[PDB]
């Protein structure tokens, strides 16, 4: 039994945690995924990997996850580990409201799973879940928010931030793009496109590798939907006119 | 790899015999036990000049009647000093009495060894148990493999091989306590790095028809001129 | 269920485990403490600078109750999970005694925490220091100072996390009663001590003062410029 | 309820009333009790109506299970040791009383089953309030082998005898035709009461009610 | 490594792990059981290696139940603790179904408890072998063998310890069959002094047990008077 | 049992173990898959070792529920333990809602079992690759559940020996207009290319999915499109 | 009994293409009245309501774990439940407390999400269900409702006529209720749009 | 109901009535209480029939498994053992007395009555509601070394006496009779019964 | 033939997709040294065994392979003898307990997948291995006649018209191929000259065991020494 237990939850001589990174080395080739947040709403941009032409569209998405009436969620790296995580926090979610009556501050979902994934990280002797992930919300306390976790257990809430593959560079070009307080949806389109134009390297855009998703708040109350390919098409034209 | 219950080819728990390599490298702590009571002196060992030495405690009451001093991982000790309190007001709860210093002693030793793969490991500390009962003063020690004895001079810690020396070449079967209390406090000094003042050391007695006392900064003061 | 032994005994008598969550702890963000008259002073360096970073969402400095802060370097998800426990512990004592709790009661059952993590079947230690402020019920200014063994001790004045040396040992000399006399004079000391450590000492630093029955009362920054601006 | 079964010559035929009653007041004037389990086993419920529904579907679901792993046509004895098992563990307070009957291997079977989990194999049976009534007509008239149309004929007429003597049955008398080669389920096989024309009548017009708020929300 | 755990299959399909567990009944000394018309005879050489130890120390026959006789060879602890399984295992018996456990099915009962040591890494394989005695007027006499993998026989007559090669030979020689156990009692005590090693092992005391018609089905071991003509017949023999 | 997990992270990223669970898919008998404009088709590869196997004793093709089958690609007695599981899966659902388990929600549940094994205590991940279609609300559906617990929806699909061959066979091949029956050909004529020698109709077995329910061929059916 | 505690009345009547679901307003502890406004219809989909009547605590709380339930259900299962599937999970929740029920009476209305077709239900504590084609009652007065509800009742009503019978039903027969009334209120559910209601209903 | 077993030199001869009862109705008028454990060995039901059923269907498990590892038919004594084992330990709930009669090759016909746990071998037993009746008749009707026959024409007119006389019993007469060649049933209809003082 | 860190050790996959334990443990089905072979008629299962008895002392009568399930189902063991033991054991008790769950008795191919399923699980779960023994089936079912099922120690069961077992499987799985591409007497006679060609032998009434079910009589029977003899003076 000791022979063969690999330790997954143990320090290293350096005070290092080998499976927290090793598998944020696999979230860094995954898909990537970019969050940026506007004066009216949030958006999510994340590339799909599953691009063959004999697979078949039926979902609502592919990364993009809805979590309850005012959040959604996008995924990096293990795709069936994000398949539980994101059903735990549906659950999450919906055992706040049971309690108080009330849909769940946007914070206060992510710090839950970060509970989860720090747990992982600390005892059991279980291999930690391979994923990072992307919120978008709005709640009462805050307004419009955005944050991102990752398999250490860390969050951080953000303006503009990217994770997956090539998101050191796709965060540069939005360290010189975005403008803080000065966003709005259409704006933040146009830069979504922008960047993932960069981070990507297949020449042309093309709406078919992309999933688009903006979260904004229409007659008091959150209206989160996927943009379609003729919105996407005619936001990449806009690039090449740009 | 071995497990933590594994016994080397010459019949010891590796273990066991790691954690009082342990107790090697903690602060050094006297215990003599003469007719008139007994007295416990541990070094401070403070590492640094901004941090507080009244924080620092290595000497404990485990009850109005007991005393001990530790030696080695100071953290460890704290989960066996709490178990100690708990046994003596259990006792005195179901008999209507105060618990012997044996007694005590027996029941904190109790816990060495049960650690397997509920503690992951046996504790990294050594224990003197200073106390008065119907048999008088009494002074026991208690190491990491559960072994507990009765003794008239002990040391433990880093310095233990020299203190255990000049103790013995200067211990009696009349001396008292005034002189166990000196004596202790001269070899502290002499194996000490550091230099012995009345902030640096810990000092407690425990005599017949006394309470465990802790001495002041006054009092350490008068006795270490 | 997962009972393997993490934490043991290496042949020089050392935890190699406890040895390795120290390690950890070298490689946090420098936390500075500095005791005073009627106030505690609590430095800790902001490192993470982004123009895309929302602030508010990650504070190390935090709160544990109405009477007590505390500060922690190292593994930022291990800190998150302890504050969280002793948050916990504060409401159970109001629940229990009747009383708000002392700054050493809390760092005790922290402390405790920690070595509970080195002594027990399928864990690793916890992988920070904790730096604990605040005042008792009379009015009397604490600073105390946990590590991953589990052991705590008070101090006149504190550093933890990466570089803490350097900062400890310049603590030495720049401690006194004339430094700790005003509460802007506590603020000094802290600073000074960051800045031989904190790259482009000015924005890169965190701030916050502890007072009496005074809540968490965070520095801007502003309000820290002005003495960036004076030093 | 009345609930009533036979083996005839070649299969099973299973009837049933289809009122349900909340203690002395019609609920439903259409409830269905015959219950599929297989493609050629039916039940026919009485007692407790939340613990047949859930027990059948239970069963059902079970002896599905049981058929795609075995790849065969189920047994009507299974059907009975599942049901008789899992009522005896409860003791009795599931109030489950059934009449199982179907067709396998082995040729037609005929069970009653009761809530306590004793059971029973018999060429006729019957079950619920009405089940006195619709057993003298049994008494009186069964004889062993009968043709499918006397057999169809004899069970609606003893559902029909506790569907007028009992007030705790009504409504329209429904049958289970189970042979070697179909099942017939004939929902509404006789339907021997109706309510009256109606002589007069009543009318609301346009605002008759009066209104203190209103909202309209288009979807 | 292939031969740490008893879960671990080598190349060539060998639990070497079972294997090692059966080198241990080879160190053991000799114990031979013979099966008659009338019952079954339990002889074993124990050793005496120490002159401060008293004479019935460490004996290797037990009585598992009133009507069986348990003769073992190997580390003695592992021993000891299936002798308490048989004992528990008769006992059950009794208790469910009212009346003597039949010898096979105890054998085979006891056998897959020792099996079960066999499969996971969490146990190791029991140390010794044993055999197993009995008589009754509906069963006869029996006898089985059961080894540290767990494999169970009935045998005429049976042999295990380090002399087992040496004490079958002996034993086919008897016509056990047509025998009673009154004359091969003295047989098996010969048996014993001639597997018995005089320049190694110097030193053994002879443990004789029976079960069969002279006792009426009841396990025992055999009378002094009946041990000392057979020790004297044995030692004139060689 | 052993509480620590036997897949783990590798320096660079990936979870060998699942990788090598894919390379036992890899090596498996061949498995087409072709959802048609009124149904779907499952066709897979049923070579015997000998002409002393009972060619009727076993099958590769499974149905889950009356409008849900199931095929695979890898190591058979692990997708034994799926099929039960499966089932299991959908008489759960049917219990609760009293409606026949939508196929995409039955994949789901089934992929997640899959990806239990690859994270639990003292156990390998699954060796085997699914095949799943149905028919929900008038429309067809062909998933595929692999070792990792992930799943994708297809148009047409091949896995198992020389399925990247097939893949390209079945695009240069399907059109979305497709019929049942011009379906059943094609996945045929995907298996014909991988096969070894001689197709008939004890060496392959297919299973159709439609508006009546999901049933697998009978061999006499087989031969005729043979 | 633990059913008339706080006492209440639930309806539901089905229509031409429509359907209809109203309940009495009144809150109460045994003869004290606390509120006149207490909700006991809630809604479960865009053209998907359930009503609930019997002891308040327990309609409070079967009302919270269903919306629970079908939440969990509408992400996972990515679509809107139909009224029938709703039933069923309805019936399982109240069968789970098989011994130590909730003491509640649920009544659905609705109609399909694809094809409108009008659709009501009611099932009693232990979860058994009662699906028809006319009317459905739950409540104290239930038996003064069944009277009204069986006389009153006509096929094929348009949304206007369905209007004024359930609202002359509800009215009349609370009105022979001790412990219901204190206001009326009523659901009209189209396929194109909701229409609420509240009632000059008696306060006594 | 009444059960009725009798033993007789090479095997046993055991019935009953046929009367299910549920208060003054008859829920079954032709069932049958004997009911077989293996090959030769069978027992009687009394009492609940719920509670007899399920102990019947326990005891045939673990006595089928039994043979087959033992590898030879069960003794009688073995199932009375299983059965009273069943009986004591859920004497709190069970409320039924199941009559055990059989052959076996080392003690021939055996009859044993196993009632709340205890475990009685008599030459004769009688059980059920009825058995109270006939309790007189059968201690001056038994005479030891009757023959097959004879124990089938004592069980017949004893079981008839009772059914006359006792509510809870009536129908029809079952009969088997055991022994070294097999099992024989026999069922004895109303109008064949054995007729006595009736006016 | 690639390996990688413990997949010789225990049941994980290798860098192949492999399963090396699983493939050891077939080879311990031939450390016993003995060969089985079972053989479908038009109207009776025949199973054939080899006896081999050398040590002499030995009871003859105890030492077989072939093992009665049920009253309807027989079955012979090839491999680790104590590993079969326990498959027979686990197998009797699925039985009963079918029985008496669903009232009726198990059918052939219902029991082998009931085994290979629990063989399956020691293939997946690392602490601990795989059995090493073989175990054939053989029984009537009432529609689908004889049946002969086999299940191996990789949890993987089939149903033959003829299959075999042991150190001489592949060639009495040949021998048998032609043949195959049948009356009670004759299915025995070609399972007892499949053994003996394969392991050239000329077999006495002692030396090897039968087992037969058939459609008359679908007890499991084992054939008496003096029955096999008649068959044994056919065949020469
Ligand atoms: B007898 O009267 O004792 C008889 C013997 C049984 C069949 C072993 N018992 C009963 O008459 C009898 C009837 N019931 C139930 C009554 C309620 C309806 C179901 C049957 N239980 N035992």
């Amino acid at each position: 039994s000791r022979r063969y237990d690999s330790r997954t939850t143990i320090f290293s001589p350096e005070g290092r945690l080998y499976q927290v990174e090793y598998a944020m080395e696999a979230i860094g080739h995954a898909g990537t995924c970019l969050g940026i947040l506007a004066n009216d709403g949030v958006l999510l941009a994340a590339e799909r990997r599953n691009i063959h032409k004999l697979l078949d569209e039926v979902f609502f998405s592919e990364k993009i996850y809805k979590l309850n009436e005012d959040m959604a969620c996008s995924v990096a790296g293990i795709t069936s580990d994000a398949n539980v995580l994101t059903n735990e926090l549906r659950l999450i979610a919906q055992r706040y409201l049971l309690q108080y009556q009330e849909p769940i501050p946007c914070e206060q979902l992510v710090t839950a799973l970060c509970d989860i994934k720090q747990a992982y990280t600390q005892f059991g002797g279980k291999r930690p879940f391979g994923v990072s992930l992307l919120y978008i919300g709005w709640d009462k306390h805050y307004g419009f928010q955005l944050y991102q976790s990752d398999p250490s257990g860390n969050y951080g809430g953000w303006k503009a931030t990217c994770i997956g593959n090539n998101s050191a560079a796709a965060v540069s070009m939005l360290k010189q793009d975005y403008k803080e307080g000065e966003m709005t949806l259409k704006s933040a389109l146009a830069l979504a496109i922008k960047v993932l134009n960069k981070t990507m390297d297949v020449s042309k855009l093309s709406a078919e590798k992309v999933e688009i998703a903006t979260l904004t708040r229409e007659n008091g109350k959150t209206v989160i939907r996927v943009l379609k390919q003729k919105e996407v098409e005619q936001l990449i034209k806009n690039h090449e006119e740009e | 790899d071995r497990g933590v219950n594994t016994f080397s080819p010459e019949g010891r728990l590796f273990q066991v015999e790691y954690a009082i390599e342990a107790i090697k490298l903690g602060s050094t702590a006297i215990g003599i036990q003469t007719s008139e009571g007994v007295c416990l002196a541990v070094e401070k060992r403070i590492t640094s000049p901004l941090m507080e030495p009244s924080s620092i405690e290595k000497i404990v009451e485990i009850d109005a009647h007991i005393g001990c001093a530790m030696s080695g991982l100071i953290a460890d000790a704290k989960t066996l000093i709490d178990k100690a309190r708990v046994e003596t007001q259990n006792h005195w709860f179901t008999y209507n009495e105060t618990m012997t210093v044996e007694s005590v002693t027996q029941a904190v030793s109790n816990l060495a060894l049960q650690f397997g793969e509920a503690m992951s490991r046996p504790f990294g500390v050594a224990l003197l148990f200073g106390g008065v009962d119907e048999k008088g003063p009494q002074l026991f020690h208690m190491d990491p493999s559960g072994t507990f004895v009765q003794c008239d001079a002990r040391a433990i810690g880093s310095a233990s091989e020299g203190a255990q020396s000049s103790l013995q070449e200067v211990y009696h079967k009349s001396m008292t306590l005034k002189e166990a209390i000196k004596s202790s406090l001269i070899i502290l000094k002499q194996v000490m790095e550091e230099k012995l003042n009345a902030t640096n050391i810990e000092l407690a007695t425990v005599q017949p028809g006394q309470n465990f006392h802790m001495f002041t900064k006054e009092e350490l003061e008068e006795v270490i001129k | 269920s997962y009972d393997r032994a993490i934490t043991v005994f290496s042949p020089d008598g050392h935890l190699f485990q406890v040895e390795y969550a120290q390690e950890a702890v070298k490689k946090g963000s420098t936390a500075v403490g500095v005791r005073g008259k009627d106030i505690v002073v609590l430095g800790v360096e902001k490192k993470s600078v982004a123009k895309l970073q929302d602030e508010r969402t990650v504070r190390k400095i935090c709160a544990l109750d109405d009477n007590v802060c505390m500060a922690f370097a190292g593994l930022t998800a291990d800190a998150r999970i302890v504050i969280n426990r002793a948050r916990v512990e504060c409401q159970s004592h109001r629940l229990t005694v009747e009383d708000p709790v002392t700054v050493e009661y809390i760092t005790r059952y922290i402390a405790s925490l920690k070595q509970r993590y080195t002594q027990s079947n399928g864990r690793r230690p916890f992988g920070i220091s904790a730096l604990i402020v605040g005042f008792d019920f009379d009015g009397t200014p604490r600073l105390y100072q946990t590590d991953p063994s589990g052991t705590y001790h008070a101090w006149k004045a504190n550093a933890i996390g990466r570089g803490a040396k350097s900062v400890r040992e310049f603590l030495e000399k720049n401690y006194t009663d004339e430094a700790i006399e005003t509460d802007d004079l506590t603020i000094k000391l802290v600073i000074k001590a960051l800045l031989e450590v904190v790259q482009s000492g000015g924005k890169n630093i965190e701030l916050a003062v502890m007072r009496r029955d005074q809540p968490l009362k965070i520095l801007n920054p502003e309000e820290i410029e002005k003495y960036v601006a004076e030093i | 309820t009345t609930i009533a079964g036979l083996v005839f010559r070649d299969g099973v035929i299973l009837g049933a009333d289809t009122r349900a009653t909340n203690d002395s007041v019609v609920m439903d004037k259409n409830c269905e009790k015959i219950h599929f389990i297989a493609p050629k086993i039916y039940c026919c419920g009485a007692g407790v109506a939340a613990d047949a529904e859930m027990t059948t579907r239970m069963a059902a679901s079970n002896m599905e299970l049981h058929s795609l792993s075995t790849g065969r046509e189920p047994r009507v004895t299974t059907v009975t040791r599942l049901l008789r098992q899992t009522l005896f563990r409860y003791r009795g307070h599931v109030g489950a009383s059934l009449l199982v009957g179907g067709v396998d291997f082995s040729g037609p079977q005929l069970y009653s089953v009761h809530p306590h989990g004793s059971y029973s194999r018999l060429p006729f049976t019957a079950l619920g309030s009405g089940q006195d009534a619709a057993l003298a007509v049994l008494e009186d008239r069964f004889q062993p082998n009968m043709t499918l149309e006397a057999a169809q004929e004899l069970l609606v007429e003893a559902i029909t005898a506790g569907i007028l003597g009992d007030l705790g049955s009504g409504g329209s008398v429904d049958a289970c035709v189970i042979t070697g080669t179909g099942a017939k389920l004939l929902r509404t096989l006789s339907s021997p009461t109706k309510p009256t024309e109606r002589p007069s009548q009543y009318y609301f017009a346009p605002g008759t009610t009066a209104v203190q708020s209103q909202t309209v929300k288009p979807l | 490594g292939y031969d740490l755990s008893a879960s671990t299959f080598s190349p060539d399909g060998r639990v070497f792990q079972v294997e090692y567990a059966m080198k241990a009944v080879e160190n053991s000394s000799t114990a031979i059981g013979i099966r008659c018309k009338d019952g079954v005879v339990f002889g074993v050489e124990k050793l005496v290696l120490s002159k401060l130890y008293e004479e019935g120390s460490n004996k290797r026959l037990f009585n598992v139940d009133r009507h069986v006789g348990m003769a073992v060879a190997g580390l003695l602890a592992d021993a000891r603790s299936l002798a308490d399984i048989a004992r528990e295992e008769a006992s059950n018996f009794r208790s469910n179904f009212g009346y003597n456990i039949p010898l096979k099915h105890l054998a085979d009962r006891v056998a897959m408890y020792v099996h079960a040591y066999t499969l996971y890494s969490a146990v190791r394989p029991f140390g010794c072998s044993f055999m197993l005695g009995s008589y009754s007027v509906n069963d006869g006499a029996q006898l089985y063998m059961i080894d540290p993998s767990g494999v169970s026989y009935g045998y005429w007559g049976c042999a295990i310890g380090k002399a087992r090669q040496a004490a079958k030979t002996e034993i086919e020689k008897l016509q056990m069959k047509e025998m009673t156990c009154r004359d091969i009692v003295k047989e098996v005590a010969k048996i014993i002094y001639i597997v018995h090693d005089e320049v190694k092992d110097k030193a053994f005391e002879l443990e004789l047990s029976w079960v069969g018609e002279i006792t009426k089905g009841r396990h025992e071991i055999v009378p002094k008077d009946i041990r000392e003509e057979a020790e004297k017949y044995a030692k004139e023999s060689l | 049992g052993y509480s620590f997990s036997l897949t783990t992270f590798s320096p660079s990223g990936k979870l060998v173990q699942i990788e090598y669970a894919l390379a036992a898919v890899a090596g498996g008998a061949p498995s087409v898959g072709i959802k048609a404009a009124n149904g779907v088709v499952l066709a897979t590869e049923k070579k015997q070792k000998s002409i002393l196997y009972d060619e009727r004793s076993v099958h590769k093709v499974e149905p889950i529920t009356k409008h849900i089958g199931l095929v695979y690609s890898g190591m058979g007695p692990d997708y034994r333990v799926l099929v039960h599981r499966a089932r299991k899966l959908a008489q759960q659902y049917y219990l609760v809602y009293q409606e026949p388990i939508p196929t995409a929600q039955l994949v789901q549940r089934v992929a997640s079992v899959m990806q239990e094994y690859t994270q639990s205590g003292g156990v390998r991940p699954f060796g085997v690759s699914l095949l799943i279609c149905g028919w929900n609300e008038g429309r067809p559906y062909l998933f595929q559940s692999d070792p990792s617990g992930a799943y994708f929806a297809w148009k047409a699909t091949a896995m198992g020996k020389n399925y990247v061959n097939g893949k390209t066979f079945l695009e240069k091949r399907y059109n979305e207009d497709l019929e049942l029956e011009d379906a059943i050909h094609t996945a045929i004529l995907t298996l014909k290319e991988s096969f070894e020698g001689q197709m008939t109709e004890d060496n392959i077995e297919v299973g159709i999915c439609n508006e009546a329910g999901f049933r697998r061929l009978t061999p006499t059916e087989v031969k005729d499109y043979l | 009994s633990i059913m008339s505690y706080n006492g209440g009345a639930v309806m539901a009547m089905k229509g031409k293409n429509c359907v209809a679901i109203a309940a009495d307003r009144r809150f109460g502890i045994q003869a004290q009245m606390v509120t006149t406004d207490f909700q006991k219809i809630f809604p479960m989909g865009d053209r998907l309501y359930i009503g609930l009547a019997g002891l308040a605590t327990d309609v409070q709380t079967v009302a919270q774990r269903l919306k629970f339930r079908l939440n969990l259900y509408e992400l996972k299962e990515g679509r809107q439940i139909k009224p029938y599937t709703l039933m069923s999970m309805v019936a399982n929740l109240l069968y789970e407390k098989r011994f130590g029920p909730y003491y509640t009476e649920p009544v659905i209305a609705g109609l399909d999400p694809k094809t409108f077709k009008p659709f009501i239900c009611s099932l009693d504590l232990i979860g058994c269900p009662m699906v028809t084609d006319d009317f459905v009652v739950s409540g104290t007065c239930s038996e003064q409702m069944y009277g009204m509800c069986e006389s009153l009742w006509e096929p094929n009503m348009d949304p206007e006529h369905l209007f004024e019978t359930i609202s002359q039903a509800m009215l009349n027969a609370v009105d022979r209720d001790a412990v219901s009334g204190m206001g009326v209120i009523v659901h009209i559910i189209e396929k194109d749009k909701i229409t609420t209601r509240t009632l000059k209903a008696r306060m006594d | 109901t009444t059960i009725m077993a009798v033993e007789f030199d090479g095997g046993v001869v055991v019935g009953s009535d046929s009367r299910v009862s549920a208060g003054e109705a008859v829920v079954n008028r032709a069932f049958n209480k004997l009911s077989p454990l293996h090959q030769h060995i069978y027992c009687a039901l009394s009492g609940s029939a719920a509670d007899a059923q399920a102990m019947a269907d326990m005891a045939a498990y673990q006595l089928e498994l039994h043979g087959l590892e033992l590898e030879e038919p069960p003794l009688v004594l073995a199932a009375a053992n299983v059965v009273r084992n069943i009986s004591y330990k859920y004497r709190e709930d069970l409320s039924a007395h199941l009559m055990i009669a059989g052959w076996d090759r080392r003690d021939g016909g055996q009859v044993y009555g196993t009632m709340g746990g205890m475990l009685t071998r008599q030459p004769f037993a009688i059980g059920g509601s009825g058995s109270t009746y006939i309790y007189g008749y059968v201690d001056a009707a038994y005479k030891p070394g009757m023959s097959p026959e004879e124990c089938r024409s004592f069980t017949t007119n004893a079981i008839a006496l009772a059914m006359n006389r006792d509510g809870s019993s009536g129908g029809v007469i079952h009969l088997v009779t055991i022994t070294a060649a097999g099992v024989d049933y026999q069922v004895i209809l109303g109008n064949e019964l054995p007729k006595f003082y009736d006016e | 033939g690639s390996s990688a860190g413990f997949d010789r050790h225990i049941t994980i996959f290798s860098p192949e997709g492999r399963l090396y334990q699983v493939e050891y443990a077939f080879k311990a089905i031939n450390q016993g040294g003995l060969t089985s072979v079972a053989v479908r008629g038009k109207d009776c299962a025949v199973i054939v065994t080899q006896k081999k008895v050398p040590d002499k002392l030995l009871d003859s009568s105890t030492v077989t392979h072939l093992f009665k399930i049920t009253e309807n189902i027989g079955c012979v063991m090839t491999g680790m003898t104590a590993d079969s033991r326990s498959q027979v054991q686990r197998a009797r008790y699925e039985a009963a307990n079918w029985k008496y769950k669903y009232g009726y008795e198990i059918p052939v191919d219902m029991l082998c997948k009931r085994i290979a399923d629990i063989s399956q699980v020691y293939t997946q779960n690392a602490e601990m291995r795989p059995l090493g023994c073989c175990m054939i089936l053989i029984g009537i079912d009432e529609e689908q006649g004889p049946q002969v099922y086999k299940c191996d120690p990789a949890g993987y069961y089939c149903g033959f018209k003829a299959t075999a077992a042991g150190v001489k499987q592949t060639e009495s799985t040949s021998f048998l191929e032609k043949k195959v591409k049948w009356t009670f007497e004759q299915t025995v006679e070609t399972a007892i000259t499949c053994l003996s060609t394969v392991l050239s032998i000329d077999f006495k009434p002692s030396e090897i065991e039968v087992g037969v079910v058939t459609v008359e009589n679908p007890k499991f029977r084992i054939l008496s020494e003096a029955e096999i003899d008649a068959h044994l003076v056919a065949l020469a």
